[PDB]
RNA sequence: AUAUACCGCCAUCUUCAGCAAACCCUGAUGAAGGCUACAAAGUAAGCGCAAGUACCCACGUAAAGACGUUAGGUCAAGGUGUAGCC
């Protein structure tokens, strides 16, 4: 649905509960440190690639300026800056879509 | 021949040699081992290649209040039977074997970002339900002995919190993974420390100290900041309840050592309640966010006094030369500031 | 060190029985001979068959029963009459039991042209003599 | 709730037993509490309980000891009061004969033999899996014989029990919570202790007596 | 063929007596250690030794004699994993 229902759907609820969505997911990388900047997408060619990113997965999410409570719990309520690819573990092109969303 | 046939258990054990050569001395051997399997739970009594209807244990004795008979399963139906025997015995041989995922923690085939669960419940009765438990290490120890020699003896290194400000760490030894394990888990909810917070997210002050050639320095670090520490101080400060500090460790990395010199710390800090009422002043705050506004901390339960500080200039005080690079700004390292994962 | 019909000492994680545990050495001393026949008292012979019929009586059995057994038989042949005794769990049903129970007795009975009868003793698990 | 009323009603009271009027300084100079071993003997934690010395030999501040022996009384009389578990310690076979014996004509609880290892730490597989153990312990002589500290002021520092010792120059009143300096050695010294003890601990159960009789009333 | 996959069965120290699940403590909570009886942190399931049983006794002789080393011997008592002749 294109509609911003779906997250207060409970679906949502029970499939996240009140933590983030970026908090469940985690990158497989190389040692120690990983690269300083996200891959540059999940999809290709309506394919999926393999631990995609969590808005990526689930398609049925929406990215848009109007799901306001979807786009704030990446940039800090405690910090107007927002949260950077590497840290919420999405890629660089649906970051960078969301970063003008929000903007 | 039949009277050469036997039991079964002797047939396992002979095909799995458990022991006697191979599995002493730790050689074992190159990942190959074979899985125990039951047969003679799987079929019914009844089943054979002569499908036989036996009402006595194969078919219900009684049908419709009438004695059953005994009668033949042709060509197709034990063909039928034999077929569903065979899917029955690849479903359980799936389901025997399938992959193992436990939560990859600090890194693949690493005990250090694995929890245990809870602590097991007391023999009085005890439940814990609320603590979280953590790995820190595991080490493959070996001390030799006269007639056997080489022992290999598993230690372990364990914490234990609620996310509340109260945690515990301790060691556990023992000949095997999960009975270490268990020993360091009990012993670890009977001993824990307790340590204050300041807004349930940081840390009262920096704190420097040395234990062990094991320098460790934390700085505390307001809202929105997170966790840039070793990996074993984010653990204990995710059990322990505070979300956000920074940290540094110089010279030898003993995380045992590490550890225990990090509760020392954490419990010799002073609250700025006892350091009010120590001193006899009361305490102001001050933000960034906020602008030039003091917010009082905490006040002296007792008396106050009656004059103030006198002005301390050009102190006495043994600072550091990489704080004060790093403040000067002329420091430079890729290593500094990197863009890690979150927290 | 012998190895002779004895359990190996583990943690204690090893539930043995009476004769599983105690040793074959004590088999006079503190147990009794799971058959009873005098084929192996002087004067008499066929104690090969007698041993080679009884082997193969207690495999069958144990095959035709299986699951259900926790322990070794007791054998007593008296003259003619031959009487079993063993010892079960009540794992399945007694239609099954008894048509078992049945189907045994006519198999020996028509096999070793003797007269055949066996008894069982139910019991919930199996008793155990220490944990070893 | 009452029932924890009367629990507290004793608390806000100070000397509300009346432990005071059981010791004076007379008494305990009369018994030789305020005695002391040598210089040699002397230990840093209980220099400043010292008053001074003389003649090489120790000296104990009697204001001071009557401060923490009014603090050990009152306290034990609440516990008893409250029906806490009372437990002595003695390692000097000098008195374990008459501190066994006050011990049963108190009806709290003594151990004067040899101290077990673990005996209170691993008490659950000692005795059974549920047991109360003490909830108070006191030290006639906090130090065993070859003069180190007793392994049960240790034990109830961690296992979070009380402690009341008296402690002489050579003992460690770090661990000590009530800890009163005296003579650990001299037997009116301990006579009197174990007098003032059956005393105190006598006073607050016929006081619980008496206060539940009158409940029972009310 | 593989005793260097094993079971089963034995030599060995053993003409020893220790082996030890489970708890606690000390060492700054390291590998590790835990003995002092006019006693100072050790408590111990269980096994073994022992005791009892066999011969003529209570002694003696037999029997028993654990954990483990010797990748000790035995795929040739028998079976069986792996690799081959089929
Ligand atoms: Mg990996
Ligand atoms: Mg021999
Ligand atoms: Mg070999
Ligand atoms: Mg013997
Ligand atoms: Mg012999
Ligand atoms: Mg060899
Ligand atoms: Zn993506
Ligand atoms: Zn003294």
């Amino acid at each position: 649905d294109e509609p911003w229902k779906y997250l207060e759907s409970e679906e949502y609820q029970e499939r996240y509960g009140s933590r983030p969505v970026w908090a469940d997911y985690r990158r497989n990388h190389k040692g120690g440190v990983p690269p300083q900047r996200t891959r540059k997408t999940c999809i290709r060619r309506n394919k999926v690639v393999g631990n995609p990113c969590p808005i990526c997965r689930d398609h049925k999410l929406h990215v848009d300026f109007r799901n306001v409570k979807l786009l704030e719990q990446f940039v800090c309520a405690h910090t107007g800056i927002i949260f950077y690819a590497p840290y919420t573990g999405v890629c660089v092109k649906q970051h960078k879509r969301l970063t003008q969303a929000i903007q | 021949s039949f009277f050469t046939k036997l039991t079964a258990d002797e047939l396992w054990k002979g095909a799995l040699a458990e022991t006697g050569a191979g599995a002493k001395k730790g050689r074992g051997k190159r990942t190959k081992k074979k899985k125990r399997k039951d047969l003679n739970r799987g079929q019914i009594i009844g089943e054979g290649r002569y499908g036989f209807l036996w009402p006595g244990l194969n078919v219900p004795l009684m049908k419709n209040g009438a004695v059953q008979t005994i009668a033949q399963r042709s060509k197709e139906e034990q063909e039928k039977v034999e077929a569903d025997m065979i899917q029955q015995r690849e479903e359980w041989d799936r389901k025997k074997k399938m992959k193992v995922k436990r939560e990859r923690g600090w890194s693949g085939n690493s005990w250090g970002g694995i929890s245990l669960g809870p602590p097991d419940p007391g023999p009085c009765g005890e439940t814990y339900e609320d603590f979280d438990t953590r790995i820190l290490e595991v080490r493959n120890v070996f001390t030799m002995t006269a007639k056997e020699g080489r022992k290999k003896s598993i230690r372990v290194l364990v914490a234990v919190g609620n996310g509340k400000g109260a945690a515990g760490f301790s060691i556990g030894k023992a000949t095997d993974r999960m009975d270490a394990f268990r020993k360091a888990k009990n012993r670890a909810v009977h001993h824990l420390h307790y340590i204050e917070r300041y807004e349930d997210h940081t840390i009262f002050h920096d704190i420097s100290l040395r234990f062990k050639r094991t320098h460790i320095k934390m700085k505390k670090q307001p809202k929105g900041y997170g966790l840039r520490c070793h990996r074993a101080i984010i653990t204990i400060c995710r059990l322990i309840g505070i979300k956000d500090m920074y940290a540094k460790v110089s010279g030898s990395i003993n995380m045992l050592s590490l550890t225990q010199g990090l509760f020392r710390g954490l419990s010799r800090q002073e609250t700025h309640q006892q350091l009010a009422d120590k001193k006899g002043l009361h305490v102001v705050e001050i933000r960034e966010e906020c602008g030039p506004l003091p917010i009082v901390v905490a006040s002296p339960r007792g008396p106050l006094r009656k004059d103030p500080e006198p002005e301390d200039e050009v102190p006495d005080v043994k600072l550091d030369w990489e704080d004060v690079k790093t403040a000067q700004g002329m420091k430079r390292s890729v290593w500094s500031n990197l863009k890690r994962a979150a927290t | 060190k012998n190895r002779a019909a004895r359990v190996r000492v583990s943690k204690g994680d090893k539930p043995v029985t009476y004769e599983e545990a105690h040793a074959p050495h004590y088999i006079a001393h503190r147990k009794g001979w799971l058959s009873l026949h005098t084929g192996n008292l002087d004067g008499e012979d066929h104690a090969a068959e007698r041993t080679v019929e009884d082997v193969f009586l207690r495999k069958f059995m144990w095959g035709t029963f299986p699951g259900c057994l926790a322990d070794q038989l007791v054998l007593k042949r008296r003259g003619n009459q031959l009487e079993i005794c063993a010892v079960v769990l009540r794992q399945l049903s007694p239609h099954k039991y008894y048509f078992l129970v049945g189907y045994s007795e006519t198999l020996l009975s028509y096999f070793y042209k003797c007269p055949v009868r066996l008894h069982l003793q139910t019991v919930p698990s199996k008793v155990v003599y220490k944990y070893l | 709730d009452f029932n924890d009323k009367i629990l507290n009603e004793p608390l806000k009271h100070s000397d509300f037993f009346n432990v005071k009027e059981l010791f004076s300084v007379r008494s305990l100079f009369d018994a030789r509490v305020h005695l002391g071993h040598k210089a040699g003997c002397r230990h840093r934690f209980m220099e400043p309980y010292i008053f001074g010395s003389r003649l090489d030999h120790d000296i104990i501040d009697l204001e001071q000891t009557a401060t923490h022996l009014q603090l050990a009384l009152n306290f034990t009389a609440h516990m008893a009061y409250r029906k806490g578990i009372i437990l002595f310690i003695s390692r000097n076979r000098q008195f374990s004969y008459l501190i066994e014996n006050m011990a049963r004509d108190c009806g709290e609880y003594a151990h004067t033999r040899y101290f077990r290892g673990g005996m209170l730490t691993n008490a659950r597989l000692l005795f059974g899996p549920t047991v109360r153990l003490p909830d108070l312990i006191i030290f006639l002589h906090t130090l065993n014989n070859i003069f180190e500290p007793h392994v049960a002021v240790r034990d109830a520092a961690k296992m979070n029990i009380p402690t009341v010792g008296i402690v002489d120059t050579n003992c460690n009143p770090c661990l000590i919570t009530y800890p009163v300096p005296g003579n650990d050695d001299s037997p009116l010294a301990v006579h009197l202790y174990c007098r003032l003890f059956q005393t105190a601990i006598t006073r607050a159960k016929e006081k619980r007596q008496q206060v539940e009789a009158l409940y029972r009333l009310q």
